[PDB]
RNA sequence: AAGCAGCUUUACAGAUCAAUGGCGGAGGGAGGUCAACAUCAAGAACUGUGGGCCUUUGCCUAUAGAACUUAUAACGAACAUGGUUCUUGCCUUUUACCAGAACCAUCCGGGUGUUGUCUCCAUAGAAACAGGUAAAGCUGUCCGUUACUGUGGGCUUGCCAUAUUUUUUGGAACUUUUC
């Protein structure tokens, strides 16, 4: 599907991921998988209650993520065109 | 279908949060396609670092369904 | 007999192409393929003394699946009352 | 379907008609398929031989482009005690690399280097040899419940059973053929413009011809070079053709008659003009 | 007159993507990858770039109606006027493209096609240094010839990934007319031939390392691409990865199940034949022969491909190309192989440690780029540069060190200040686009761009760095001078036709020494100009631009010459002496070992997974004495006292004042070696370089008084005088270079070639390879370079175009010229080639008269003799013993 | 490559049989040894439209369209003549001449697009009305099927596995403070 393909477009792009646990991990994306589980680098972490920390590397299971924010530029990415 | 890529991490001490509240940090030996992760020298982290921490076992395996996120503390 | 002889080559080419062979035998087989492109100019020299109409053309059409009478007996001695 | 109409432009043929015309044309076709045959014998090498005042052994001879050649500078540069003599610099060397083996080349043109060594296997002895066939003179190639797909899964084009069609041996001969037999459509040319004998003197003749006809190959090449060297381009504003402007006049009428009648009508008219 | 090139910004052809999305992918280092396209002569490299360009752009103005059809190739990256006329790539050229793989992940890819002719092996050395992976394009007919073997061995050497494209598959059916089983064995023979030379990695179409292509007909595919278009619809989605592994490699299929053995009672082919080659050849057969109405039904039924109404009225070659473009839709399987082969975690650090010194990663504050070459790109002088760290904007000021300075500067970086490096301003930044330059404001890490305003600061390569603090300057790494594979050994001496045009010649020789990076342009003391090149075509490409592009003057040009080297064959009251008695230096000479010379030509010293490179060969003197003693069996004293390896030569201290006062020697040691470099560069015979001489410093005398001013300045010319006395006493010889030859002829034309090698002097055919499946065979031999004048076209005229050779100088074969060099009675005939015993005398005497060393009226022979250096009273003492003639 | 589902049609039985919405239609095809206008050699080159600067030109930026001809460079896989000038060659002189150049022309032709004309063969319709250009359903009205069903064709589709850890066969439910 296109939504996961787009995630590949995100790769190497500062992206923000919100977990279903309520946290927020904003940082660079090292790797992604069709499962959608995403691992980040230099992520700035926001706990559900707002406490913010900084973690060198991270991996998050795909099932957990509520939504992903990807670079605005991606929007005109080549694959998207219908025809 | 596809195996998750943990390949760089293996042999590194890793903290990971399991299911509702629990955080477990241990050396990681094995991973599978469901993300089931087996790590040795497991320790259950708590508020008081030396005190409420208790080790689990010599080898512990984790269902991939209870993993929320994985962070490796190390290189 | 070009048509059947091409079929002999094609099976013989299937030997050193899709099948494993002993080594010393193998370089001789590909040398035959090398003589093929050189057009057989080193197997075509002999004593063609007879003209093609001076040899009365008794091209004997015997096959090697015929029992061939094995006439050793006329090389023995006999006694002509003839 | 084969032509646009009776205005007779822009023909288009099918494959069996096109291979049949290819087969009749074999006394007059080009009969050469590699461009490496024309190595030092193309027109770029002909232009260089004119400008360098060199003679390709089958090529034409020209006047010197720069006849003021006999001037020289007394200098120690190209003396005999300077030069190592290993290989005699042939004129074929001077045309193949015009800027290396020539002191002072000017108005020379850059020649084409090689083409890939053309190994085209053709078959002409038997019609019953297949179109795809391991010809002689090719070197041999000496070498050397787990998984299950659903049945009736077939490769692509498995429902079509034969690889060699009865027109493939004709079509691959047309594929490697020079112009115009590699094309199945094209515009019309004028009977003047079909140069039938042009390909004969654009090739090497042979060693077997006598000397009075090898000059005729060399003299027809010289005319070919001079047309390629000096193009006279047509101007576009020439909109008044003669027959078209005479047709617009009330004093000319039009009909269709026989050629021999029109030839005898121009001999009688041309006699009455001069008399 | 020089190129064809769109100058106007508004006529630059638009892309399918919007090209700003492409430039934003430059921000990410992992996203962009740099592939250079290398391969043999006429392999389809520029044609392969035609496929990637016209599928990336929407309408090219240079593309004509014959080019839109199949008839003539758009050699889009052959933009030079000479490259159009030669039909041949000459310069490195490239294009930056946005490309998607089979997983539809778009990324910025910087292509750079090298020229495939073997005299332009310097231009692919730039492409090997620039590229992350190489895309080695092979024609299926010639297969793996010897020039392929080096391009595999070089890409292993340069720590560069590789990915193979087997090209020209139309020749496999339309030229050669192989049956489909017999062409599978052609492909299996080639892939088994490239796996022997890639010593570690196996390459196979399952492993996505090999792409099949026929570039004239405009398609390319992997087997992963081909399954994913047409077979992935039918088999289950969990099966597509396992089906494509059962596809190549002697496994057969019949009615739903796979076997390694052949099926009984069924005429069956392998899986690659039945599923790929058999459907491929049916496309070749039916687009040429099947009726266009019946074929239009087979393309919907099997390929879901609609032929247009205009497409049915095509000629057979454009119709075959239009079908094979409809099928094999884009080059997504090519890009997917380029994506999956490159691993930056393994290679990018070893590539940096090969181009520069091995060290830790420089910080991200440092701007740090490698200036590859200076490119005359589109009527301007650009610099080809690849950025390894930091960020570069237009208008910045950068420090540009020429790479010839980077040996000392990296050595002076250790320190157990100021004015170190000239500074130029970044005037303009552009992306190479083939026929255009696309301007960009900045250039990020990892990408090749073109920068105007750098080219005056260097010759032939540079390093570009812009450091912030002085402490940060301590850790930056300088690049090594670039390893152009062929040594320039083909020699042409020139002077202008008018003496007043000499400043315009010296201007254009400075452009050529920048633009053609494989040249060695030097000026003799007689005033003549020597150009060293790679071959006949390399000079003929050079002297065109020298006469037509860069200087409009006419020039006088000699015959082809070569460089000669000097050596010995023995050694030898051996002493040397200055007119003042304060200095007395005795040097002996000796031939080095043949294995010792051959390994130093390979730029590394050692054997059996243990080797020491020449740059740090002094830095481990304990390890050096282990290598020299074990591998080569030297003495323990000779192993410890070696001072320097200059190119193909060695100095050994063997003296008793070293056992007395080596500390006195050590303060004078750096200039004995400097005088040694002053002697190897110009030898005693004919001012030629010295190769393969083991020098032994036998003794040295020190004057009763120390002047640091005078003893330093006097020992450097005397040591160069002292090396001559050792060499001339040691039975000197002359060395000539030997080209290695790679001839491709048809098999019946072989005795023409064997007679053609006998007409030359020192030619020998060493190996004759039957090229499988083809009527032609490969001939590998050698020729001297001084005999290889017009060798290339003597071969082609005698074989009527069915022959072709490549002349190259990879292995540095120097062979003794068969004469004796000191022959006063050698017969040198005028205007004819001298006989074989007169060759060493002839080549020296003519060289000494080009240089002006030996001056005669017409032919006066003052040979290289051991009497202008030694005293004349000792020279009479040498004649009476019979030692010196 | 097939059944079903979806989509698009379709001969249609239809809901409406209103206002609608889609697609087509508001003066034919194929042709002509027919014509008239354009246009055909150049920063690898074109035109139109929108915006910004200077004061129309020009520049920059955005956008749309580009027939034919060109890369071993030219409409033409063909190739003739003439003029002037320079340099030769036959040598009594002048045409006529020899065969190289440079700059120019003439002549036999060729492509493409418009518009008109001519031959042949046609005829729905709503081709009904009203506006104008150099052009036309170009515009406005308009009507043919019809915008929501079921039978019948095609695919652009589904990913062929539909409950057992990363998605759609439930870790859900319940109670408490503050405001
Ligand atoms: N049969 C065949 N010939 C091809 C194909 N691609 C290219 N050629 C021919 O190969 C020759 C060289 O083509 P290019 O694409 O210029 O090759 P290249 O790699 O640029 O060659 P270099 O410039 O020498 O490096 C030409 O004669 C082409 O027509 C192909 O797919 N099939
Ligand atoms: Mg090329």
């Amino acid at each position: 599907g296109i939504p996961v393909k787009l995630l590949n477009e995100a790769q190497g792009h500062i992206v923000s991921l919100e977990l279903t646990t309520g946290a927020t991990y904003r940082g660079k994306l090292v790797e992604s998988e069709d499962s959608m589980n995403v691992q980040l680098r230099d992520v700035i972490a926001t706990e559900p209650q707002g406490a913010v920390t900084h973690m060198d590397q991270i991996f998050v299971r795909g099932s957990q993520i509520k939504f992903i924010v990807v670079p605005d530029l991606l929007k005109n990415a080549p694959l998207f065109k219908k025809n | 279908v596809s195996t998750p890529e943990l390949k760089k991490y293996m042999d590194k001490k890793i903290l990971l949060n399991i299911n509702g509240s629990r955080k477990v940090a241990g050396i990681l030996r094995g991973y599978d396609i469901f993300l089931n992760v087996v790590l040795d020298d497991a320790m259950e982290i708590n508020g008081e670092d030396p005190a409420n921490n208790h080790q689990l076992g010599l080898q512990t395996v984790i269902r991939g369904n209870s993993i929320i996120s994985l962070e490796a503390l190390d290189a | 007999s070009k048509k059947t002889h091409d079929m002999i080559w094609e099976k013989l080419r299937y030997i050193l192409q899709t099948q494993e062979l002993s080594s010393t035998l193998r370089e001789s087989l590909e040398t035959l393929f090398e003589i093929r492109q050189k057009d057989y100019k080193s197997g075509s020299q002999g004593l063609f003394i007879l003209d093609p109409t001076s040899y009365t053309v008794h091209t004997h059409s015997y096959i090697v699946s015929d029992e061939d009478e094995a006439n050793k007996e006329l090389g023995n001695f006999e006694k002509c009352e003839n | 379907k084969k032509v646009n109409g009776t205005s007779y432009k822009k023909w288009s043929f099918d494959l069996p008609e096109m291979s049949n015309l290819y087969r009749l044309s074999t006394p007059l076709r080009d009969e050469v398929t590699d461009k490496n045959y024309y190595y030092l014998f193309d027109k770029k090498s002909f232009f260089n031989g004119k400008a360098l005042n060199n003679a390709i052994p089958g090529g034409p001879k020209f006047e010197p482009l720069y006849p003021r050649e006999e001037e020289e500078d007394y200098n120690e540069f190209n003396s005999i005690d300077r030069v190592i003599f290993r290989v005699p610099i042939r004129s074929e060397y001077k045309v193949a690399f015009p800027h290396l083996y020539n002191s002072r080349p000017r108005s020379v043109r850059i020649p084409w280097y090689n083409n890939p060594v053309s190994c085209i296997i053709q078959n002409d002895e038997e019609y019953d040899t297949p179109a795809l066939f391991f010809d002689p003179s090719l070197n041999p190639i000496p070498h050397f419940g787990d998984f299950t797909l659903p049945e009736d899964f077939a490769p692509l084009l498995a429902e079509e059973e034969e690889l060699i069609l009865p027109n493939t041996k004709d079509a691959m001969s047309l594929y490697h053929s020079p112009f115009p037999f590699n094309r199945t459509k094209g515009k019309m040319v004028r009977a003047q413009d079909v140069a039938l004998a042009k390909k004969w003197f654009l090739q090497h003749p042979d060693e077997e011809y006598p000397v009075k006809v090898k000059v005729s190959y060399q003299k027809l090449l010289k005319n070919y070079v001079l047309n390629e060297l000096h193009p006279t381009l047509p101007t576009n504003h020439n909109k008044t053709k003669l027959l078209k402007s005479l047709k617009n006049t009330k004093y000319f009428q039009q009909t269709t008659i026989d050629w021999v009648e029109a030839g005898l009508q121009l001999c009688r008219q041309g006699h009455n003009m001069l008399n | 007159e020089h190129t064809i090139f769109t100058q106007l910004k508004k006529n630059i052809p638009k892309t399918r993507y919007n090209r700003d999305y492409m430039l934003s992918m430059a921000n990410i280092p992992e996203r962009i990858i740099n592939v250079g396209v290398i391969g043999p002569l006429h392999s389809g490299k520029t044609s392969l770039m035609d496929l990637l360009v016209i599928d990336s752009h929407k309408r090219i103005p240079d593309m004509s109606k014959n080019v839109e059809l199949g008839w003539k190739p758009l050699r889009y990256l052959d933009n030079l006027k000479q490259e159009i006329d030669r039909g041949l790539s000459i310069k490195l050229n490239g294009s930056t493209l946005l490309c998607t793989d089979l997983e539809s992940k778009s990324r910025m890819i910087n292509f750079l096609d090298a020229p495939g002719h073997v005299n332009f092996m310097d231009e692919t050395a730039v492409a090997l240094a620039a590229s992350d992976l190489v895309l080695i394009v092979i024609d299926v007919v010639e297969g793996v010839t010897f020039v392929v073997e080096q391009l595999i061995k070089q890409s292993i050497k340069n720590n560069v990934a590789m990915c193979f494209v087997i090209n020209k598959l139309d020749r496999l059916i339309l030229d050669l007319k192989l049956p489909p089983m017999d062409a599978y064995l052609k492909l299996n023979h080639i892939i088994a031939n490239i796996n022997s030379f890639t010593k570690g990695n196996v390459f196979s179409p399952i492993d996505n390392n090999i792409i099949f292509a026929s570039t004239k007909l405009g398609f390319t595919f992997t087997i992963k691409e081909f399954v994913s278009y047409y077979y992935a619809h039918s088999i289950p989605s969990s099966k597509i990865d396992d089906f494509t592994t059962r596809l190549w490699g002697s496994v057969y299929y019949h009615k739903g199940n796979f076997r390694t053995k052949p099926f009984e009672n069924v005429e069956k082919y392998p899986t690659f034949v039945e599923f790929i080659l058999i459907p491929l050849y049916k496309i070749f057969s039916y687009a040429l022969s099947m009726e266009k109405d019946k074929l239009k039904n087979l393309l919907r039924s099997n390929f879901r491909v609609n032929l247009s109404q205009e497409a049915l009225q095509y000629d057979p070659q454009p119709f075959l190309k239009h079908v094979l473009q409809l099928i094999f839709r884009q080059q997504t399987g090519l890009v997917d192989a380029i994506t999956r082969c490159y691993q930056p975690f393994e290679l990018f650090d070893n590539k940096t440690a090969h181009l520069s010194i091995p060290g830790k990663s420089t910080p991200e504050g440092t701007l740090w780029a490698h200036v590859l070459k200076t490119v005359d790109y589109g009527g301007a002088e650009w610099s080809l540069v690849r950025i390894y760290s930091g960020l570069l904007k237009r208008g910045d000021t950068v420090r540009i060190l020429d790479t010839s300075q980077s040996e000392s500067r990296q050595k002076r970086q250790l320190h157990d200040e100021d004015d170190e490096t000239p500074s130029c301003e970044v005037e303009e930044i552009g992306l190479l686009g083939g026929r255009y330059v696309y301007p960009v404001h900045e250039a990020h890490k990892g990408q090749i761009v073109l920068i105007k305003g750098i080219s005056s600061a260097y010759i032939k390569s540079a390093t570009l760095y812009s450091v912030k603090s002085k402490e940060d300057m301590k850790q930056l790494k300088f690049f090594k001078p670039l390893d152009y594979i062929t040594e320039a050994v083909f020699k042409i001496v020139l002077q202008p036709l008018l003496p007043r045009e000499l400043p315009k010649l010296l201007d254009a020789l400075n452009k050529i020494s920048k633009y053609y990076p494989g040249v060695i342009i030097k000026v003799e003391e007689s005033g003549e100009h020597v150009i060293l090149g790679n071959g006949e075509l390399y000079m003929d490409c050079l002297l065109y631009d020298l006469r037509a592009s860069y200087a409009k003057i006419e020039i006088k040009i000699s015959d082809p010459l070569t460089v000669f080297s000097e050596s010995c064959s023995n050694e030898s009251s051996r002493l040397g002496e200055e007119n003042l008695p304060g200095l007395s230096i005795s040097v002996a000479a000796e031939p080095m070992d043949s294995k010792m010379i051959q390994d130093l030509s390979r730029n590394t010293l050692g054997k059996g997974q243990n080797c020491l490179d020449i740059d740090g060969i002094m830095d481990n003197p304990r390890k050096l004495s282990k290598i020299l003693r074990t591998e080569y069996g030297w003495d323990s004293l000779a192993s410890r006292n070696v001072w320097s390896f200059y190119n193909g030569n060695v100095l050994i201290n063997d003296t008793l004042p070293d056992e007395i006062s080596p500390e006195l020697l050590s303060k004078y040691k750096e200039q004995i070696i400097q005088g040694f470099y002053w002697a190897v560069k110009e030898g005693p015979l004919a001012e030629e370089p010295i190769y393969g001489v083991q020098y032994k410093l036998l003794s040295i005398s020190v004057p009763s008084d120390v002047n640091i001013d005078v003893m330093k300045s006097q020992i450097i010319p005397l040591m160069k005088k002292a090396c001559y006395v050792g060499l001339l006493t040691a039975i000197p010889i002359l060395l000539e270079p030997i080209y290695e030859v790679d001839i491709t002829v048809h098999a019946p034309l072989l005795p023409i070639v064997e007679e053609l090698m006998k007409k030359r002097r020192g030619s020998r055919i060493y190996k004759t390879i039957k090229v499988a499946g083809t009527p032609l065979l490969e001939v590998r031999g050698q020729v001297p370079v001084i005999e290889s004048a017009g060798f290339e076209t003597d071969l082609r005229l005698s074989t009527n175009g069915l022959g072709m050779c490549q002349l190259y100088f990879w292995h540095k074969i120097w062979r003794k010229v068969p004469g004796d060099v000191l022959d006063k009675d050698a017969f040198i005939p005028k205007l004819k080639p001298a006989p074989i015993n007169s060759l060493s005398r002839d080549f020296v005497m003519k060289t000494r008269r080009r240089k002006g060393i030996s001056t005669g009226g017409f032919m006066s022979n003052d040979g290289p003799t051991l009497e202008k250096y030694i005293s004349a009273e000792l020279y009479a003492q040498l004649r009476e013993n019979g030692l010196v003639p």
